[PDB]
Formats: structure tokens, C-alpha cells, sequence
């Protein structure tokens, strides 16, 4: 739909939908961004994530609503409402997905761009692992740990301990083991090993990485107060 | 519910 | 596109999408309901109401943004998408309209259903008027006056003072005053006027009903205090 | 900005 439009337009378009808080239109354009088949900058990615996960957040609390009243009912009307936003969900995820697969993770050369591309198909697969019922679940669970556990490999081996982008991603492995997985001793070991390395390691950083850096720690700190 | 990563 | 729902679940599923925070579903489904031409209950047009004035009021702040970044500015970018928010508003606008011309209004014969939908079409005019920049901007503004005048006679005529929709009328006609017509002191007169005319009938109510009506009165407050 | 009616 947006292949009519030039590349820097989508992407300053792509800004003023943020500004608006019109998430779905911030959404689009990146997806035609993207489509235009050049690797994203370090801003363009931010920017596709934030849109994805702002669009597929609003559905996940829908979602989550809807199932609820749908459990303490048990007409047609909550279940078919509730599967409504469910496909709706799900086919937002599957152009996520889709959009990594074509063809950005096999063009991201760099441990910056690979791990946060792996981090999102992680991510995506665990949405759609929690509205997952049927023959599949199993795969797609699968399918999520395999793309934390490449992205881990390659974060451990290419990123300091301090990296957002690896400590977002520790994170929300550890949020996958907990919430996804039935792991939570899992979670609760990678959560705490990613916090105590990365404290070890703030002595190398400036000022505004070390907010970067422990901005996310706390996020870490605030799960395992919740778990333990 | 725990926090994933949020900006 | 909800021809083939039941009135009761269409209904059921705005409700259901309120509580999901989800809108736009919700205005789908009360326009569906609408359009199986029965007349709506009290709570039914509170539904349609709500949903829509969720709708139109994230556009209207998305265009406010967006208005703004536009009038600092002055490529195309900012007013081509300023524009395209301002088109979609617009048409959500006319879709509300089409609703009471087609045919709410000319079945409302109750003062409180014809003052409803009277109330509804001053305001969404109004929103109309808010980004009219052409040779019809004076006769939106007059569709929105004369909209919201017949409200108020009827109401004058059939309501007390107290009425919730009677409040509601006066408070977004006196902010059509201020806002639109450029009439601020037709606007602070009317304010005035009807929170002194609900206080001396607060007497006769319940302890509900009297929480109902001092509740809009104090946005009459509100207003009045942020005018002078 | 003022307020009109807001549930
Ligand atoms: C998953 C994730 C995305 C983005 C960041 N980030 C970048 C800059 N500050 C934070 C961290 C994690
Ligand atoms: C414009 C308007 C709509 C609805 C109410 N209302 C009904 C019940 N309480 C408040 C007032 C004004
Ligand atoms: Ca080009
Ligand atoms: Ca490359
Ligand atoms: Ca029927
Ligand atoms: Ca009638
Ligand atoms: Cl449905
Ligand atoms: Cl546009």
C-alpha cells in the first residue's frame, strides 16, 4: 500500500505517527519502509519495533480482557468476540514475522542489527504462544525459544553485559521461561546472572549509558522481586 | 504479569 | 458490513469492546445496530455515544499534534499526513451524521431521545468546524449552531434543569460558543446561567441523581473558572 | 482547552 511513497518520507511519517500516538498508521509506514528491501539504520529499527509493539500491546490487553470474562462465563457472542481480536492479533504477528523473514534477518550482517531482529522474532512468536491452543503451540513455543537462544549466543559472544539490546533481550527470555515456557527457576537464574554481570560491568560506561544500562537493569531487578 | 522491555 | 448480526449481539459485543478498550469495534457494532432500523434505548444511545466520541477524540488530538508540528513548519510530508488524519476524521464525522439523518432523529420523539441525537449532531458539526479551512466552513458552523439550538429549546420546554442531557447540552453548546463562534461572553453567560439554574433545583433530587447533575456542573466550574 | 461532556 505504501509503494508509492518515497523511502525518507515513510520513515519521517513514521515520526509524526509516533508524535500522534497513532501507533497503526506508525505501524504501516514502517512496514512500507521496510518493503523497499534496504537494511534499516539504528533509528529505523527502534522505530519499527516501537510501532509493532505499541499495535500488537493494545491487542495483547484486549485479548487478555476478553478471555477473562470469557472464562467466568464458562451465547456465542464473548468466545466469537474474542477470536475476532485473537485472528486480528494473530495477523499482525504473522506480518512481523514476515517482515524479519523478508528479508531483514538474512541481510543483518552486524551483532547490533542480527540480535535485535532475532529478539523481535522471539518476541512475536511469544505473543502468539500465548493465544496458542491448538496442534501447534509446542512449535511455535519452540520457534521462540530458538530465536531467544540464537540471539543470546550471538549477544554473549559480540555485546558487553551492558548492552540495552542485550539486556532487553536477557529480559524478555527470562519473561518467555516464566510466563511461556513453565520455567520459572529458568527465569529467575537468567534474570539474576544478566543483572550481576551487567552491575560488573557500568565502571567502563558514560553518563548516559549508564542510565541506558540501568534503566533495563531495573526492569530485571522489579521481575525478580516479583518472582522471589 | 512481569515487565518485558518497554521504551 | 454487521448486516448479518443480531441486533441483542451486536449490542452484547459493544459492550464487550468497551471494557476491551477497543472503540472503533465498538462504534462498528453500534452502527450496525443503528442500521437495523429500530429506535435505540437510553442505554443503547449511551453506547453509540461513547463509542464514537472515543473515536473522533483520538483523531482530534492526533490532529491537533499534528496541526501544531505543521504550523512551526510553516517538505510535503507534515501536511499530507495532517491532511490524511483531518480525511479520516471527516469521513468518521459524516458516518455519525448519516446515522442521525438516516434515521434516528426523524424517529426521536421523546424530548430525551430527541435531545440526545440534536446534542450529537451539534457536536460532531463541531468537530467538523474545528479543521474547516474553505467556503464552507460558515455553514458548518451553522449546522452546529442550529443543531444545538433546537436541543435546547426542546430541553428548555421539556426538561428540569438538572437533567444530565439538558447539563451536557449547554456545556459543549457554550464551548461551541467559545471555541467556534468566537462568542466568549455569549459562551461565559450560558455557563453561568444554567450551573445557577441547576443549583436552585438541586433540592429535588436523589442522592444519585443529584451526584449525576453536580458531576457536569463542575465542568460548567471548570470552564467558567478557566474563562475569567 | 475547555471541557465539553466527557463520560
Ligand atoms: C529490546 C530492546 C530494544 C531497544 C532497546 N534500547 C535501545 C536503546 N535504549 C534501549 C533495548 C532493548
Ligand atoms: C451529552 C451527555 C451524554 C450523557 C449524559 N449522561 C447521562 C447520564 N449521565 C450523564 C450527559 C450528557
Ligand atoms: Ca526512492
Ligand atoms: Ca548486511
Ligand atoms: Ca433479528
Ligand atoms: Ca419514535
Ligand atoms: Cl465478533
Ligand atoms: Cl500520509
Amino acid at each position: 500500500a505504501m509503494g508509492s511513497m518515497e523511502r525518507a518520507s515513510l520513515i519521517q511519517k513514521a515520526k509524526l505517527a509516533e508524535q500522534a500516538e497513532r501507533y497503526e498508521d506508525m505501524a504501516a509506514f514502517m512496514k512500507g519502509a521496510v518493503e523497499k528491501g534496504e537494511e534499516l539504520s539504528c533509528e529505523e529499527r527502534n522505530l519499527l519495533s516501537v510501532a509493532y509493539k505499541n499495535v500488537v500491546g493494545g491487542q495483547r490487553a484486549a485479548w487478555r480482557v476478553l478471555s477473562s470474562i470469557e472464562q467466568k462465563s464458562n451465547g456465542p457472542e464473548v468466545r466469537e468476540y474474542r477470536e475476532k481480536v485473537e485472528t486480528e492479533l494473530q495477523g499482525v504477528c504473522d506480518t512481523v514475522l514476515g517482515l524479519l523473514d523478508s528479508h531483514l534477518i538474512k541481510e543483518a550482517g552486524d551483532a547490533e542489527s542480527r540480535v535485535f531482529y532475532l529478539k523481535m522474532k522471539g518476541d512475536y512468536y511469544r505473543y502468539l504462544a500465548e493465544v496458542a491452543t491448538g496442534d501447534d503451540k509446542k512449535r511455535i513455543i519452540d520457534s521462540a525459544r530458538s530465536a531467544y537462544q540464537e540471539a543470546m549466543d550471538i549477544s554473549k559472544k559480540e555485546m558487553p553485559p551492558t548492552n540495552p539490546i542485550r539486556l532487553g533481550l536477557a529480559l524478555n527470555f527470562s519473561v518467555f521461561h516464566y510466563e511461556i515456557a513453565n520455567s520459572p527457576e529458568e527465569a529467575i537464574s537468567l534474570a539474576k546472572t544478566t543483572f550481576d554481570e551487567a552491575m560488573a560491568d557500568l565502571h567502563t560506561l558514560s553518563e548516559d549509558s549508564y542510565k541506558d544500562s540501568t534503566l533495563i537493569m531495573q526492569l530485571l531487578r522489579d521481575n525478580l522481586t516479583l518472582w522471589t | 504479569r512481569p515487565s518485558s522491555w518497554r521504551q
